[PDB]
């Protein structure tokens, strides 16, 4: 298995309840704990109206502690500008200056309810494997399912799943 | 250039926990994509030029909502704090 630079792009919008946001934080911490001491290195970005890199690859290498790296997170509680968020990750997070490895396979785990308050395209992230981990009552809506298909890698059956069981992520370990 | 996004009703105070009709509108010429940001169950029930109306159901507690739309390529937002008393 080659190196993998993985970015958790998590939804901090008002549409997700406080308990759901906390479940997102706990989920990211758990996935990182299971991937400690592997070819994986991480970064996390919270998105709502704006985007915030909560910790970068260099932070992960130095701390190697998910709990410590995400403890400071404050719920944004604004809009859900997902298109811009994916672009921000593609150009502002996957950078050697922030600890990214040029040789590494780029992976994005987008934890959200699937809604989007913005538009555009994500051509800049065409070389990034994108998973959608759903949470929130809006996830199963027709609007969300149609929206998330524009973000998830194909086929959707392999890259889209729910937070409670995260079945689609188990392949990251094989 | 610079317009406002109205959220009606503004900061409503209701009881029980049924439904609420929210209308997000703007006078911005050729506005694009009106969206309502809320953790409540929502259904788009009506729309016209510069506005969109939604029906929010299962309003059991206080909840803040935000509306957005693109005016002249820029995103503007409106808010409304829903208060529920029992
Ligand atoms: C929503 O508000 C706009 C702007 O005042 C109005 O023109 C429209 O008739 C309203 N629609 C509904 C469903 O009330
Ligand atoms: C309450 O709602 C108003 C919108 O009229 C908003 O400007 C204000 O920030 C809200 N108050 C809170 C919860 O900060
Ligand atoms: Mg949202």
């Amino acid at each position: 298995m080659g190196n993998v630079d993985l970015v958790f792009l998590f939804d901090g919008s008002m549409s997700l309840q406080p308990d759901e946001f906390q479940k997102i934080l706990d989920f990211m911490k758990d996935v990182m704990k299971k991937l400690s001491n592997t070819s994986y290195q991480f970064a996390a970005v919270q998105f709502s109206t704006s985007y915030k890199t909560e910790f970068d690859f260099s932070d992960y290498v130095k701390w190697k502690d998910p709990d410590a790296l995400l403890k400071h997170v404050k719920h944004m509680l604004l809009l859900t500008n997902t298109f811009g968020a994916i672009n921000y990750v593609a150009t502002e997070v996957f950078r050697e200056e922030l600890g990214a490895r040029p040789d590494a396979t780029k992976v994005l785990i987008i934890i959200t309810d699937g809604e989007a308050t913005d538009s555009g395209n994500i051509d800049a992230a065409k070389d990034i494997i994108r998973y959608i981990i759903g949470i929130g009552k809006h996830f199963q809506t027709k609007e969300s399912q149609e929206t998330l298909h524009k973000f998830a890698s194909k086929p959707a059956s392999e890259f889209v799943c729910i937070l409670d069981t995260f079945e689609c992520l188990k392949d990251l370990f094989t | 250039q610079e317009f406002l996004l109205r959220v009606e009703p503004q900061n409503p105070v209701l009881s029980a926990g049924g439904s609420l009709f929210v209308n997000c509108s703007t006078d911005c010429p050729s506005s694009e994509k009106i969206a309502l940001e809320t953790s409540l169950s929502k259904e788009l029930v009506a729309s016209g030029m510069g506005w969109a109306a939604f029906n929010l159901s299962n309003v059991t507690g206080n909840s803040r909502i935000l509306c957005s739309v693109y005016c002249n390529g820029s995103q503007i937002t409106g808010s409304s704090n829903i208060t529920v008393y029992g």
